């Protein structure tokens, strides 16, 4: 439940993280519900939060497990990568650029499969 | 907020056995082409638009499924992070059009000749249609894995395959640089077509169910490759002059004489009446050989102990006859083997040695600047056995194995014991 | 994320005629019946 | 805001005048790609006459614009076509819409 010092939180516990045969392995969490990009770009106060685009969520590590061992970000549904080896290397990205006959650019476009950071990047 | 229904096409994905990657020991090129001549196409055979687009995929993550899958549904080339795909007037990648500025554009009309321009070293991936380049490249993919050709076609789309002039015929010139995509067949297997990740595979008897395909690994083509006892000091240069002994008498058994100079058209041998008549160039070759055979010996786990000097000195060398002797009068006299009969676990090490010597080997000739082709082009670094040895063709692997069968029950001739 | 699911197989497929025809021209292929399907979307994810 | 696209080129130089009918067999889309209509599915060659606005203006506007036998694709603006309410029941407000025309014949 959300509180007047909590909002409302979901968390994921181990059941079995003793002995008998406590199963462990990397896994992916998403969540259930997209958000949506506007069709074209722009290119508290009562005010600015009833005019504002940008918005927030949040996670906490919980103590005893490691930042090193946690990726948090933005997923896009085209995105099938179940591995136990997975480090931000292992991310599909691929860069897509255009330009004149010339051959002087116009866009560099990067579409990327997975947008995350690393926790073991701050701590 | 509800659900939509649609009828759509069907999709597939063909290609051919061109696994083309790279990785830190690269015995491949690493920059291709290949041509795809489109003559008969119905824009509109059904309700859709009648799929079509050329491109390169990868090999573990590109995984059509005839129905289903990512987006509305039709899923092909160009559809997911796996494959890049072009139409005629769009870049298909991530599952999103692209639009392009090409001279000319369309869509893949009849008679029109689209080209793939493709690199390894930079990320890249150029295309040009009917002679005329495209003004959009891809980059920075990532390279965990080989690169097929692919065309993704709906119904409708009968279309023709232009792979190198043994095969196909170039309409095109390729840009500098650029390799007929019929050179990079491996040995065991011949060009063939076929769809990718299938399970439905029509029959004689009803259709069959297949498994899973085995995939070649990304790194299934590089190569792989200390003291030495004093008891096999010795012996090191005695199966030296075997070995020698034991080629000249293969020399005179085609046709080799005993002659000045090297000239194998004329059947000439400057190796052929002894070891020490040998070049010291020769002479040290033949040493080490010996060394490097020997060291590696050991190091695989094969003991090795010196026993029955006598038995070993008492027996004689080979019989020569008349027909023996080359037109130098001078034939070699290697020590008999008729005696040592070679154990199935020896059977099992003496491939196991062939494989590291001809791979350390190639690992040498990769580190000489070489790279696979199915032509032998020996200015352009191209060897046609530049694999890692179990991708060889049995006849060099024959080759190999009889080769190092000689120094085996010589040496077990010379009364050494092989632990496994 | 779970690794695999139970998928129906289609009750037809693309009949492909795949055939070198030429040392030159090279490797040919073809189809000419169409086959279609119904699709529902789920449109909070895309997957049809 | 009526900008066309081409996608295969037609006569070049047969446009429809006034006063005169035409034969499309078009199909539309959104810009999140919804497939709110076609033709071919209903197997009619779609016709109608230029100039007596009986189609939105986004859509003869791009009819003359093509020559006979061309395929283009059209991107009708919000203010050109059902701009403040839409359609009702299919067409949501202010929806910028997406065409696939195809000009079959007669001018």
């Amino acid at each position: 439940d959300g509180t007047v010092d909590t909002p409302p939180c979901l968390r994921l516990a181990h059941r079995t993280w003793g002995s008998q045969n406590s199963l462990v392995e990397m896994l992916f969490l998403r969540l259930s519900l997209p958000v949506q990009f506007h069709q074209h770009f722009r290119c508290d106060d009562p005010e600015i939060i009833l005019n504002t685009t940008t918005y927030y969520y949040s996670v906490r590590v919980f103590a005893g497990q490691e930042p090193s061992c946690v990726w948090v970000g933005w997923v896009t549904p085209d995105y099938h990568q179940h591995d136990m080896n997975f480090d931000l290397s292992k991310v599909r990205a691929v860069t897509v650029t255009m330009g004149d006959e010339q051959g002087n650019v116009h866009s560099s476009l990067k579409c990327s499969n997975c947008y995350m950071v690393w926790g073991g990047d701050f701590v | 907020l509800l659900l939509q229904t649609n009828l759509i096409n069907y999709v597939t994905s063909i290609r051919p056995n061109i696994f083309v990657g790279r990785a830190e020991g690269s015995t491949q090129y690493g920059k291709w082409y290949f041509e795809v001549m489109v003559d008969e196409v119905v824009p509109f055979l059904t309700a859709q638009a009648t799929h079509l687009r050329v491109g390169w995929a990868l090999t573990e993550g590109y995984s059509p499924y005839p129905g289903g899958g990512e987006g509305w549904g039709g899923n092909g080339v160009g559809d997911d992070l796996y494959s890049y795909g072009f139409d005629g007037l769009h870049l298909w990648t991530g599952h999103v059009a692209r639009p392009v500025t090409s001279p000319g554009q369309h869509l893949l009309a009849p008679e029109d000749v689209v080209s793939c321009c493709l690199d390894l070293s930079v990320p890249s991936i150029s295309f040009r249609i009917n002679g005329c380049p495209v003004q959009g490249v891809f980059e920075a993919f990532n390279l965990d894995g080989l690169f097929f050709p692919v065309v993704s076609f709906s119904a409708g789309v009968k279309v023709r395959f232009l792979l190198g002039g043994r095969h196909g015929e170039f309409k095109f010139l390729p840009p500098p640089g650029y390799a007929p995509c019929h050179e990079a067949v491996l040995p065991r297997e011949r060009l063939r077509l076929e769809p990718i990740k299938e399970y439905r595979r029509e029959g004689p008897r009803g259709p069959h169910l297949v498994g899973p395909s085995r995939c070649l690994s990304h790194t299934d083509f590089v190569p792989c490759p200390i003291v030495l006892p004093p008891h096999l000091e010795r012996i090191r240069e005695k199966l030296a002059e075997n070995i020698h002994e034991l080629w000249a008498l293969t020399r005179i058994e085609q046709g080799w004489t005993y002659g000045p100079v090297r000239d194998d058209n004329k059947r000439l041998h400057p190796c052929l009446v002894n070891f020490h008549s040998l070049p010291e160039p020769e002479r040290n070759y033949n040493l080490q050989m010996s060394g490097e055979t020997l060291k590696t010996l050991l190091a695989l786990g094969c003991h090795v102990g010196m026993a029955d000097e006598k038995a070993e000195d008492n027996l004689k060398k080979t019989k020569l006859p008349k027909t023996y002797m080359m037109s130098n009068g001078y034939k070699p006299a290697p020590l008999d083997l008729s005696h040592v009969r070679l154990t199935p676990a020896q059977t099992t090490l003496v491939d196991r040695l062939a494989e590291n010597g001809h791979n350390v080997w190639a690992r040498d000739r990769v580190a000489q600047g070489w790279s696979y082709s199915a032509v032998q082009d020996i200015p352009a670094r191209r060897n046609p056995r530049l694999v890692p040895y179990r991708l060889l063709d049995e006849a060099t692997k024959r080759s190999n194995r009889d080769s190092l069968c000689q120094a085996v029950r010589t040496l077990l001739g010379y009364g050494y014991n092989i632990e496994p | 994320l779970m690794p695999v699911s139970w998928s129906r197989m289609p009750n037809h497929f693309l009949q492909v005629e795949t055939r070198r025809a030429g040392e030159r021209l090279g490797w040919a292929v073809q189809c000419q019946d169409p086959l279609t399907m119904m699709a529902l979307h789920i449109p909070e994810e895309n997957r049809c | 805001g009526v900008e066309i696209e081409t996608i295969s080129p037609g006569d070049g130089r047969t446009f429809p005048k006034k006063g005169q009918t035409c034969v499309v067999h078009y199909t539309g889309m959104l810009q999140n790609g919804k497939k709110f209509d076609s033709s071919r599915d209903r197997n009619k060659p779609f016709k109608f006459r230029i100039g007596k606005q009986e189609v939105i203006k986004g859509f003869e506007e791009g009819a003359a614009q093509m020559s006979l036998g061309q395929r283009a694709k059209l991107t009708c603006t919000p203010d050109v076509a059902y701009g403040a309410t839409g359609h009702p029941g299919v067409i949501p407000p202010n929806a910028t819409l997406i065409f696939d025309v195809e000009l079959l014949n007669l001018e």
